[PDB]
This record gives C-alpha cells, structure tokens and sequence, in this order.
C-alpha cells in the first residue's frame, strides 16, 4: 500500500462472525507512522510534547451499510491487547455508526511527567487499538467490503518545547540547483 | 430518535432507539440513611465501576430459542465491580442497560428484553429437584437456550421460555419494564433500573437482586447471505456500594 | 463526540468530553511554538568555500551565489512550510582560513551583497570591489564574526516559498521567476601573497519579526533542485520518511 | 443538510452536503484604496463574470488515480471571465467552487477536494528540467492522472498523486481548506476562497494564483452495472477585477 | 509517652514510644490542582486503602545485620492498594509506619530506622553492572542483609549496610527522618511521610519513590532463653491516588 493512497486506509471484512482486532498502533508523537503526521513531523521539529491527542473515523464503507466498532487505548507499562475485551478494559469509545459521518475520540494524557520525550528510544506511550464491536453487516450484493480513514491532531491540551532539527528528513551530499 | 449515554468513563449510544422507560421511573440512587441495615459508611467506587462493562458475543438465528442473564452475577468478572462485589459480604446497585442488534433495512424479526426481578428458575426435571448453582449463577457466560443434552438435567432449570422459565405465560412479561428490538422500529434498545430488593443492600454473590431475559418473539431473517446477526449487551451498574469488607470470595 | 471530517473542519474539539476528568491547572506555555521562535533560530545558508589562485591571484580570487533559502535543507523545510514569508534577517557570517601553506600570515576579506543590476565583480580587482551604496563588509583573521540585520527585501508584500507560473514568457516555473534577490559575493582584499589557503565561509541566518502566511506540507523526500520542487532523483526510487511494517495489527 | 448557492445570474444547490469552511473565514472581497498597486478604477463585470461556469465531464473507476486545475487558467474559456482576463495584464479573484459527484445509496468509495495554493508541481523526470507551460496550464481540461506515455515527458509534470506531485505527503493535504465526497456523508462537495497572493493583484495568465486538487483516496465501487460516475465542477469567480486593459493576450 | 493511631479501618499503638517527627513537617495531602499532571479525576480508595497493612516477621539477633524494602513494591500484594498500583500506569502517596520491636526490661541493643528517598543502591559487584529488577523489587519479602551465596551477584546489590549500599557513611544517615528502636527508651518507633517526587505523581511498579531502612547499630542481648525477637512492620498508604486506570501490570 506505501506508494499509493492506500497507506491512508484500511479494509473491512463484513463476512466475518468475530470479536477481533482490525488494527493497532503507538501512541508516541513521533514514532512510525505518526510522525508522518504533520502533527507528526511538528513534534519530530521538538523534543518535548505534553497534551491529549484527538482521534477522528470515518465509516468510509456503502451508505446502506451498517456496523459499531471500538476503538480503544491503552495506558502503557503493559503488552498491546490480543482481546476486545482487553481493550474493554482500557480507555475507549464504541461508535454508533448513525447518519452522522464520524466518530472522534481522545488519548487522554497520562504521562506521568507533565511532559514526555517526543521520540521513544527504549520507551513507549501506549497503543491505539481497533476491534469488531460488531461484527460489520453489508445487506445483501453490496460489495463485500468497507473501507475506514482515520484522522490525527492536537487538542486544546496540547503542547511542545525544545524545538530541534527534526529526525524526519534527510539531506545527503550538496543540494542541487 | 437519537440518544447518547455517559457513565462513569464510558460511552454509549444509538441513533435510531426509542428512549429508556425507567424502571418504575425511579431513578437511580444510593442508600439512604433513613432506610439503611448496615453501619460502616460503604464503598463507593464511582467512575471506577458505575461504567459500562460488556458481555461475550451470543448470536441468532431464526432457529434461536432465547437468552438471559441473573445480576449482578453476570458481571461477576468485570474488573473493579467484580473483585469489589466478591470481597464483600454485601452491597447494592442498579443498572443502565442497552442491547446492541443492529441489522440491515432488509431484515425482519424482533426480540424482547425484559427486565426481571427475582424471576425463580423451575427446573428441567419433575418432582423433588431444584436448580444448582453453576446455571443460576451462569455468569457472564449467560443462559442461551437450546434444544438438547445439557448434562446434570435434574438440577438445570427448565429451557421452557414461552413459560418464563417458571411456568407463567410470556406477553404478560410487558408486566415488568421491558423494551423490543423491532428491527423496522430501531436499531438497539435500552432499560435502566434502580437498586431493588425487600432489603436496603443484599448477599451479592448468594442472590441474583436482578436478571434481565431476551427472546426471539418473532423470527430473524433476511433473504441476504447474512442469515445471523450478534447481539451484545452492555451494562453499567448504578450508585454501587459494598459493605462488609473481607477475603476475596470463591 | 460524533461529526462530518468531510466538512473540511476539524472533529469533536473537546477532550472532557470522553473523560470524567479532574480539573488541572493546565499551564504550559506555546511560546517556543511561536513563529519568532520556530523560524526565529538561525541555522546555515549557504557554503563559500574558495582557493586563493597564485597565478592570477588579482583575477580569479572571488565568489558570487545567488540567494535563496533552497539548499540546506532544514532553513528550506522551516520556510517551505507555507505560500508566502515575511521577516526581517539577522545574517552572520563564519569565515574560516584553512592553510596549505607554513603559515596564513594576516589575511583581509570582502563580502558585497550583490542586489541585481548591480555590476557584478568579474575580477579579484574589478572596479566593482568599489562599493558606494551595496552593503559590503570586511572581515579579517582574529576578528569576531560578522552579522547584520538584513530588512524584509521583496518588491511583493511577502517572499514566496512557492509560485505557480512564469516570468511572463514562460520559462523558470515557480519561485526562480518570483525569487530574484540577486546575489552575494565574497573576494580576497588583502593583496597577493605567498600562501596558499583554502577560505570558507558557512554564512547564516535567523527569520525574525517574522509573519507567514496559509501554511503547507512539509517536504516528504531529498531535495533536488532549488527553485524547483523536483523530487524524483535520476536512477533512484521514492523511499519517503514512511516506514513499513510487517502487519498492521502488529504496533 | 441542504443548501443552496447564487451569483450573478445562477444557481446550485445540494441537498446532501455539510456547508463549506469559508477558507481562512474570509468572506470573499474587492482590493482596498489601503492596499491596492494598481492606479486605475478597475473593470467589475460583475454579475455577468462572477457567476457560474462549469468544466468538462471527467469520470472515475476503481482504477483511477486523480484530477486538479490550476487558477484563473482553468476558466480562461468562460466568456466574460476568460476574455476580461485575456485582454488585462492584471487582475484578481477568489473563487466559489463546487462538485457534484452524486451515486446511489448502494455505492463506496471516496474523494478528498483541496484547494490549493501555488502547489508548485514538480517534474516528472529527474535532473535540470522544469515544468513546459502547456501542462501547467490545461487550461478547463484540466490534468487528471494517468499510468502511461504522456508525451515530451522531461516537460512533463510529475503523476505522483500521493506525494502531491510535489514531494509533500498526501494526507496532511488537509493542512488546506478541503472537503471530502464521501458517498454516505454527502453527494457534493463545496469551499469558497477570496483572492491571496503576495501582491495585491497579480498577471493572470502568467501565474495560476490558486489550484483545485480531487484525488480517489478510498476507490469507487459499487455491484450495480454503473460501474463509473462522472464527475464536474463549477465555479463562479468572486469580486473579480482586471486591470491595465490592452490587446488580447496570445 | 503513649499513642494511638487510626487510619482507613484499623488502628494501632504504642504506651512506651516518643511521637514521631513528620516528615520534613509536611502532613499528608493529595495532589494540587495547581501542581497536578495528570488529567482525570483519579482514584481515591480513600478508607479501603489508607488503612493499615503489615509485613511477613522478620527476626534478628547479635549476629544479624539489617534489613530495608522499597515503597510502593513493598506493599504491591496488599489488597486493593497492591491492584489499585498495579491497574493503573501512576499513582502517588505517602505513609505512616510503626515498626514493632518490644523486648524485656532486661534486653540491649538499638537499631536505627531510616525512611529514606530513592535510595539508589550500589552493586555487588564491581565494574560494568547495575541491580536487576527482581531484587530492587523485592515485593513485601524485603531484603534482609546475609554473609553469603546469593546467586545472580553481578545484579545483587551490595550487602555493605554501614556504607548505607551506595558508598555513603552510616550514622549521617540521621540526615533523613528517622527515629531508634532502643529498649530502654522505647517498645516501637514511627514515622510518617507525605507524598515525594521530583514529578507530581509517578509510574509506581517502575520507581520506588520511597524507601524505608532499618539497622542493629547495637547488637541484641538479652541472658534470657529467648535470644532473638520478631521485628515486623506496618504501614498504612496516605491520600492514596491513582490514574491511568487500564488492565493489571505484569
């Protein structure tokens, strides 16, 4: 999917009975692949981030088509769920997939420095995590498919400090003109 | 037709539902020192607790017979409600209720929820028997209903859900607080209820203060490839409190 | 906590509502987020790196570059951040003598900001070390590095980072049409002399009391061409700063 | 969410879109005596320019890849607008931009719509090479993208669609004002810009003072036989002004 | 010289003690909202967790050398503060201790009790090593000081009590709060300490924010049969917090 818009997206899979995970993340600003993020490379410009994070979903699928999801987070210390359940546990919204477009949720920030470091080393923040709440219902020759696009930025809670030259991009050699 | 839901850190809604009949209309709250029995000022664990918690998937079909579930057994294993319930003696709480059933436009079928008090399980077999434990306290694991073979039969309850389970007549059941998911009419439905018991708090473990039951009253289908759908319940416990603080019970 | 993203605004704005939170004094500052920070942080421009030539030391000891913020990349990806730029510049300068010879001895250099339709300097001893009105400036060895400010130059309200055509007979698309701040210079001033010695400058500068405006993406790969946005280097592939994962269930 | 749209003499309407972000806010405007360059009273066609005109049918597939304009360049055709540009050295305008890209209930996919500045578009080959004028201004029709064989390719703009034929990540392209058809959130799509540049007008022809990108970022499908929509723009011009009246321009 | 003392459920005393001395003055508090970090509304177990807990007997004798624990690992087993650590990413609190100590009117010896901050041990070993988890973490079965053989030594820390394990000088160690088991002038020792970090609260299982220390400076006599006395401790958790609440920590 990397050298295409599909990177953007995810594909769901309305033929299955299960309670099971369709995707999961890091949390750390500027780890892969948030840091491509403009909020991403803003912080990968910092070292410094404190605040909690907007999250935001689109139900891309066919407008006959319906499903709830969840969409969950994990306070880290902690290995990335392997249940729904799991997830349950953790901080997290179930999406009714009404009329309106888009389901929009927060990591809360529960750094316990008021801060943390922008880029992890040999750390971590926590993970996003995405499991059929729902199994997702198509009615019948829809296409046998749906497709979901999800959105990052900062809340009013966010911030940075310690600008710094950001490990996003590269020059090697002389520029050319 | 559209509601929302917040407790304690978690969040709910539909956006085709008919609103909760609150049980009884009372809504929920705590003791009252005027009508308490116990003398320690109890556990309150708020957020922690009176927050959704959610049951395994159980799914239907038109062949489906029934489903339901004696409280607060069911959520024995829900994190802060659970251990705080098996370390005490006593408590007491409520409930906020919503059944998730989402099918398409193209689909027909309904169920029942039914709230249900004390609702005291006949047994399977005839004559001088009565039901075990390991099925009245199903946990949240549930009592699904099915046709054949459930071992130990003399201390199961019966599978007789027309008859209530107790040998009462099913639609008089809309004599409790109740609500249908009606595939046409809405996508989910909801109940909410108070604390209830002849005491002011109760042997959590030792009695099922409340049991909430869902039945196939009319049968699922769609002409779609889909021929089954899941349903899920989630549950909030309202105003919990404990009393009696010791071990951890087994 | 639901909304249309579609609607081109940005989603559910508030973090209370999801948390039962405790208030908190929430109290850090976004000063250093501010652009007089952001783009107000000097960093390095351009590189005059220059031989002083014996066998015509009064020819070919001098240099010229044309100005642009287009080839070091981090100075680039601050300003290729937006449509347009205004600010006024503190310049400075970092010469460095470098000897191939015993000793450098006392060594004197020229700078001469090289506006266009200035004549420029084709000579180590052209007339046009003369400078009656260009800013030109001197530096010496053991002197301290030079700066100044340098004002908001453009005949347009604001310099622009990007541009969508062509001087009118089109040729140069985008900011090498819009871009023609001219050029500096540098020349060796004190006469010719037996050592032989590379001279550097690293020259750079600091955007500040700065404005911007309609910010833009940041730039995804290695630069290429200056003025030009190209990006696609010859014999070589894409390999942006996105890094794959083996499954993405998998963190 | 129903609107509909007027100027000058014409009319849109969806009645499935969420309203545009205005871009910035700023509500489209003449220069101002405060800001001006230019010496004259410059030429206002007023409703007779700052009305709609719309573009050819593209239309779109699974396998398409992405379309965009560039700006005034785009409308150089639409009579009054076209010729009083044509025939000025200067002028300026902002934009009212909406597509129509209606499906059925039964249908997936989705588009991102940004409008775009300078969006300065790198080339397709590698090395000391730019962009021939031909392809940065299509003029109405436009540059979708395509896999294969576009003639005097080192002239050629880039098809990179998700480096933004720049060298710049899609996705953070929302870093603009933009909007998405997505086929259940909506059927159209709208955003209205003033006029920007450096300066406070600027030569027409000679320099595209804003863009309008679409690009297939979830792919068109549906099962029905109608396998491929069209899609068209329109776009009226707003408080758009010219000045240094000549010849028309070749 | 006498006290009482009652926290959470449970009470303790001492009729032959001196008072202790507050830590630095500062009686115990919760977190300000004008020095707070985290977000939410967190956890206050309040009486079912700022209540007494006590540790597994030591005993010690003439040839015994010392024994310290580091807090919250300490107590990480003791019911709902031990879960309530270990469910959450950060928490914070202080404690009051009581060690327990009482001997005949015909017994000598003294030993030191030093609450003590992060305490950061030195190795065993020389060189290129540091402790290892397992022993910096030594749960509620502390670390008693011993002669000889324990395994893993290159991530021990040192037995070296009179260098206080980090190569700093006994008998400074009053430098802390601290107080004496001596039996002449007293049965048992106390002391109490707010809440401490360079952070407003802390990743409790990941950091020992606080550290307790107790040590023979007089070796214990008696010329009765009963050679040796039990030494044991309680601690009660103060204004203990919670936040970050998500599965239990392994």
């Amino acid at each position: 999917y990397i050298n295409s818009e599909n990177m953007y997206s995810v594909v769901l899979q309305s033929s299955i009975n299960a309670p099971d995970k369709i995707f999961s993340i890091r949390t750390d600003v500027a780890s892969q692949p948030l840091a491509t993020t403009l909020i991403g490379e803003i912080s990968s410009y910092f070292t410094h981030w404190t605040g909690s994070l907007r999250f935001s979903f689109m139900f891309c699928g066919t407008a006959n088509t319906t499903v709830k999801l969840l969409l969950a987070y994990t306070p880290p210390g902690i290995a990335e769920p392997t249940t729904r359940k799991d997830a349950m546990l953790g901080t997290h919204v179930i999406w009714d997939v009404g009329l309106q477009s888009t389901i929009s949720m927060v990591v809360p920030w529960i750094s316990a420095s008021h801060y943390r470091n922008t880029s992890p080393g040999r750390s971590t923040s926590g993970y996003i995590t995405c499991w059929y709440q729902t199994r997702l219902v198509i009615p019948p020759q829809t296409p046998p498919t749906a497709r979901l696009l999800c959105f990052v930025s900062g809340c009013k809670d966010f911030c940075l400090r310690m600008a710094r030259d950001t490990n996003l991009h590269l020059q090697s050699g002389a520029i050319a003109q | 037709r559209i509601i929302q839901i917040t407790r304690g850190d978690s969040t709910i809604t539909s956006q085709d539902v008919a609103n909760a009949i609150v049980a009884y209309g009372v809504w929920p709250h705590y003791l009252s020192s005027k009508d308490a029995s116990a003398i320690d000022k109890p556990s309150q664990p708020d957020t922690s607790s009176n927050r959704f918690y959610t049951l395994r998937s159980v799914t239907w079909s038109s062949s489906s017979k029934g489903w339901w579930w004696k409280l607060p057994d069911a959520l024995k294993d829900m994190g802060i409600f659970g251990e705080n319930m098996f370390y005490h003696y006593l408590g007491r709480s409520g409930y906020t209720i919503h059944v998730q059933c989402n099918a398409s436009k193209f689909h027909q079928g309904t169920l029942i929820v039914a709230l249900i008090p004390e609702h005291q399980i006949a047994s399977a077999l005839h004559g001088n028997v009565n039901v075990g434990y390991n099925y009245t306290h199903p946990g949240e694991t549930g009592r699904e209903v099915k046709a054949e073979t459930r071992l130990n039969p003399d201390l199961q309850p019966t599978e007789e859900y027309w008859l209530n389970f107790d040998g009462t007549l099913l639609g008089n059941i809309t004599i409790f607080p109740h609500q249908f998911i009606n595939l046409r009419s809405n996508n989910s439905a909801t109940i909410i209820a108070p604390y209830v018991n002849a005491v002011p708090m109760d042997s959590m473990r030792s009695h099922n203060n409340w049991s909430l039951v869902i039945i196939p009253i009319c049968p699922l289908e769609t002409s779609s490839a889909i021929n089954t759908i899941p349903i899920t319940i989630s549950i909030s416990p309202m105003c919990a409190e404990f009393s009696g603080a010791r071990a951890k019970r087994q | 906590a639901l909304d249309a993203a579609e609607t081109g605004h940005t989603s559910s704005v508030q973090p209370e509502d999801v948390i039962e939170t405790r208030y908190v004094q929430t109290s850090q500052t976004r000063d250093e987020m501010s652009l007089e920070s952001f783009l107000g942080r000097s960093g390095c421009i351009h590189e005059s790196k220059l031989e002083v030539t014996l066998a015509n030391y009064n020819k070919e000891n001098f240099t010229v570059w044309a100005i642009n913020l287009q080839e070091m990349a981090q100075i680039r990806r601050k300003f290729e951040l937006f449509t347009y730029t205004r600010f006024d510049s503190e310049i400075t300068l970092v010469p460095c003598i470098s000897a191939l010879s015993q000793d450098i001895g006392h060594i004197t250099m020229q700078y001469m900001y090289v506006p266009p339709g200035a004549p420029v300097p084709n000579s180590r001893d052209d007339y046009a070390w003369q400078s009656g009105t260009n800013a030109s400036v001197f530096w010496q060895h053991g002197q301290a590095y030079p700066r100044f400010s340098l004002p908001f130059l453009s005949v347009a309200s604001a310099y622009y980072m990007f541009y969508d055509g062509y001087d009118e007979q089109d040729q140069n698309y985008g900011t090498a049409n819009t871009n023609n701040m001219g050029s500096l210079c540098s020349r060796i001033v004190t006469e010719k002399h037996i050592h032989k010695v590379h001279i550097m400058t690293r020259i750079y500068h600091k955007a500040k009391h700065v404005k911007a405006w309609c910010p833009r993406p940041p730039r995804a790969l290695e630069y290429t061409r200056a003025h030009r946005t190209n990006f696609k280097i010859e014999d070589r592939s894409i390999q942006t700063a996105i890094v794959t994962r083996p499954i993405i269930t998998t963190a």
